[PDB]
């Protein structure tokens, strides 16, 4: 392939049943975890003198909807160059061309710390809830202008160093509902990038509290613990939703007038309560937005219009694409081959 | 801001 990388030497090793064939860049291998679509190793980077977290992807290309998510993830990985992101450290493969393309494997930031292991061992002040939360809106101010939608933003998707640094970890590529926004919670609408904000207000009550704000049971006893804060639906919201069993089960309720939030959350910072009302209301279009929420008075220390970086436009034609298994596969080789490393 | 601790 004209003008790329050189290829590293290999090495291959046997982990949890598992074959493994990295760089000899990537040292000191240990599992960390599995899901359904990969395994996780720490290791350390020699290049950078990093700890690392070393994804291998389980059976990529094993159906077309595989391979579609496969070249989903490595899209949005290669995209996003943020501080508060997740961001693709490595992308690599032992194979030498794409009829031996077999396995990917990605390399990001080592998850050590997250949100809930935070609080776990010590008490948060109101600057480091302060600053947490600026961090997170900010990192999302950065994705929503590229159209990337979280989806799944929880505490244990947000990893924090010694620093008190934040990143968002851990995309929805499309479990708690204690912190999912009610419209997407029983699919009332489409998906909308403010229901990152719906989450965000859910962490920071946490946080401030230290109490989760709506920990319901099921999806009916969740849906009553939100009403019951901010009010049933009004004539407004109810048009916008487009199942007509969902809107009849909505008028079932009896109605519920928005509480009071400064009586819920007494002793907070009235400016923290302030921007939870923002961004805890029913109608999705109502919430503030993130690029709104890092110009509420809560952060005034840390708010610095010149330093809330947009996201390059986000080219997502693909998904609507339908494709042979080969060509999802022959795509996502070609992203492997384009991908150019961060400096340093 | 200024410093947390590893659990």
């Amino acid at each position: 392939v004209h003008m790329s990388q050189e290829r590293p030497t290999f090495y291959r090793q046997e982990l949890n049943k598992t074959i493994w064939e990295v760089p000899e860049r990537y040292q000191n291998l240990s599992p960390v975890g599995s899901g359904a679509y990969g395994s996780v190793c720490a290791a350390f980077d020699t290049k950078t003198g990093h700890r690392v977290a070393v994804k291998k992807l389980s059976r990529p290309f094993q159906s077309i909807i595989h391979a579609k998510r496969t070249y989903r993830e490595l899209r949005l990985l290669k995209h996003m160059k943020h501080e508060n992101v997740i961001g693709l450290l490595d992308v690599f493969t032992p194979a030498r061309s794409l009829e031996e393309f077999n396995d990917v494997y990605l390399v990001t930031h080592l998850m050590g710390a997250d949100l809930n292991n935070i609080v776990k061992c010590q008490k948060l002040t109101d600057d480091h809830v302060q600053f947490l939360i600026y961090q997170i809106l900010r990192g999302l101010k950065y994705i929503h202008s590229a159209d990337i939608i979280h989806r799944d933003l929880k505490p244990s998707n947000l990893a924090v160093n010694e620093d008190c640094e934040l990143k968002i970890l851990d995309f929805g590529l499309a479990a708690t509902r204690w912190y999912r926004a009610p419209e997407i919670m029983l699919n009332w609408m489409h998906y909308n990038q403010t229901v990152d904000i719906w989450s965000v207000g859910c962490i920071m009550a946490e946080l401030l509290t230290g109490r989760t704000l709506f920990p319901g049971t099921d999806h009916i006893d969740q849906l009553k613990l939100i009403l019951r804060l901010v009010g049933t639906p009004g004539a407004e919201l109810l048009k916008k939703i487009s199942s007509e069993s969902a809107r009849n089960y909505i008028q079932s309720l009896a109605q519920m007038p928005k509480m009071n939030f400064a009586n819920v959350f007494i002793g907070a910072n009235p400016l923290a309560v302030d921007l939870l009302e923002k961004m805890l209301v029913l109608d999705s279009d109502k919430r503030i937005t993130a690029a709104q929420a890092l110009a509420h008075a809560y952060f005034a220390q840390y708010h610095d219009p010149d330093d809330e970086p947009v996201a390059d436009p986000y080219d997502q034609s693909f998904e609507s694409r339908d494709l042979l298994i080969d060509e999802w596969k022959s795509l996502t080789y070609d992203e492997v081959i384009s991908f150019v490393p961060p400096p340093l | 801001e200024m410093t947390l601790k590893f659990g």
